[PDB]
């Protein structure tokens, strides 16, 4: 699983791969780990699909009740704080790396990582899931804050692609969603149009010279690819 | 003895329920709901005698869910209490079943809650007629259709084409019943239906209303969410009524 959420000026981009895996077999190839809580507050779900779906549905329902009774929009801080309480209360029972991210007119775009402990950290960008570990160095090097909405989406997609190229546990579609003052823009990049994969990267075309014909020289030529030669 | 607890009188009646119906009328406010081809309206008298009272604050109309509006007639705070129960009931339903509570179910569950307080001693009936309005998805074609469900203190739940609750409800119904012989009332445009509702209001209270002295709720097929109709749009309807 690879989930991330970066802030641009107006709002946020959540991005996620689409693979749930029972270890080494892909149970679902097209999961939607970007889970609506309110109109403009989503979470990205890493860990036990059961546990995060259950929390996301519980928190979505509390936020809907809350929004009805205050008769106003919900702040992302509220969604994050509810999600933290639940992820903390049950920290021993559940496996659930969450990123709450969204727009509210008070604080604009906000990102909250709620990792496995039930910490809630407010961040400019958050990484989550098995694939997160690949991106920390990618962000350190290539991420520049104060991106456009369009640049953030392109970057978030390029990020998720870099993670799911190396993480076995991540793969499939890259789902993004931009949350800002405007109507939410979801989009789904299929793997055959991903911004990066190792399979298409020219760096990794020439094969490792592992096989090597039986020769009268220590000169490494290439792989033996024909029994006649 | 019959009159103070929730027990049958010799003539098989629950006096405390009969009296909670009197609480609905006591505040002297009238509401009128009306269902048209593609929308429901609910019009509530919104009288603030105090110039020092903040108009924005005193509402008879509450949102129960995005897609179910409510209008409570009777003890304002009893109304407020039933909305909290309705919201609880709707939240709870959405969690249990993962879909918005249908208005006809919500209404029926609220009738169940009312009936309980007519059968268990020591709980006061909520002296309020709840008028839920909202679209309901037809399972035959998927088309939304407008619904009004009233719940009264007895627990009696009913769907309506039009209904009135409050001060002069008998006179406002008489007007809507007289206007139902002329027109179809379910073939009407939102504008035409609004005029009928506001005219029933006007007939029953016996005075022309300002757009300020009513608050109007609304669900349409186009926009199924319960909206408060802005005073501008109501002003157009009251000019349209006073002409014809």
């Amino acid at each position: 699983t690879t989930i991330l959420a970066v802030s641009y000026n107006g709002g946020v981009v959540l991005a996620a791969d689409s693979r749930t895996s029972s270890g080494t077999y892909v149970v679902n190839r097209a999961s939607n780990k970007l889970t609506k809580l309110t109109k403009k507050i989503y979470c990205c779900r890493s860990g036990s699909a059961a546990d995060t779906q259950a929390l996301a549905e519980r928190v979505s329902n509390y936020l809907g009740s809350y929004q009805t009774d205050i008769g106003a929009g919900v702040n992302v801080a509220t969604a994050a704080n509810l999600f933290q309480k639940m992820c903390y209360m049950n920290r021993w029972n559940i496996s659930a790396g969450i990123i709450v991210a969204g727009y509210d007119p008070i604080n604009g775009g906000s990102v909250y990582s709620i990792p496995s402990g039930g910490s809630c950290v407010k961040l400019d960008y958050a990484l989550g899931g098995s694939g997160s570990i690949f991106l920390y160095s990618f962000f350190d090097a290539n991420y520049k804050p104060g991106m456009s909405k369009s640049e953030c989406v392109a970057f978030c997609q390029r990020a998720v692609a870099h993670a799911y190229s190396r993480d076995g546990s991540s793969g499939g579609l890259i789902r993004t969603i931009t949350l800002d003052a405007d109507e939410p823009e979801d989009q789904t990049i299929p793997w055959n149009r991903s911004p990066y994969c190792m399979e298409k990267d020219p760096k990794y075309v020439t094969q490792a010279t592992q096989n090597q014909p039986f020769s009268s020289s220590a000169k490494i030529t290439g792989n033996r690819m024909s029994s006649t030669g | 003895f019959d009159k103070y607890i929730t027990v049958f009188s010799p003539e098989g009646s629950l006096y405390q329920v009969e009296y909670a119906f009197k609480a609905v009328t006591y505040p002297g406010l009238l509401t009128v709901a009306i269902r048209c081809k593609d929308a429901v309206l609910v019009v509530t008298q919104h009288l603030i005698p105090d110039r020092l009272m903040r108009p924005d604050s005193v509402t008879a109309l509450y949102e129960v869910t995005p897609n179910i509006g409510c209008c409570m007639t009777g003890r304002a705070p009893d109304g407020r209490a039933l909305v909290q129960r309705a919201r609880e009931e709707a939240s709870d339903y959405q969690y249990r079943y993962g879909v918005e509570i249908p208005i006809a179910v919500l209404a029926k569950r609220m009738g169940d809650k009312a009936q309980v307080r007519t059968q268990q001693a020591g709980l006061r009936p909520m002296g309020v007629v709840s008028t839920f309005i909202g679209m309901d998805q037809s399972d035959q074609d998927g088309s939304l259709k407008p619904q009004i469900y009233t719940v009264d203190p007895a627990g009696w739940t009913g769907g309506h084409i039009a209904c009135a609750a409050g001060k002069k409800q008998v006179e406002a119904m008489a007007f809507l019943e007289k206007r139902q012989k002329s027109t179809e009332l379910d073939a009407l445009t939102q504008k035409e239906a609004a005029m009928i509702a506001l005219a029933a209001l006007q007939s029953a209270i016996g005075t022309a209303v300002k757009a300020k002295e009513v608050e109007v709720g609304r669900c349409t097929a186009a926009n199924p969410a319960f909206q408060r109709v802005p005073n501008s749009e109501v002003e157009e309807w009251l000019t349209a009524v006073a002409e014809a």
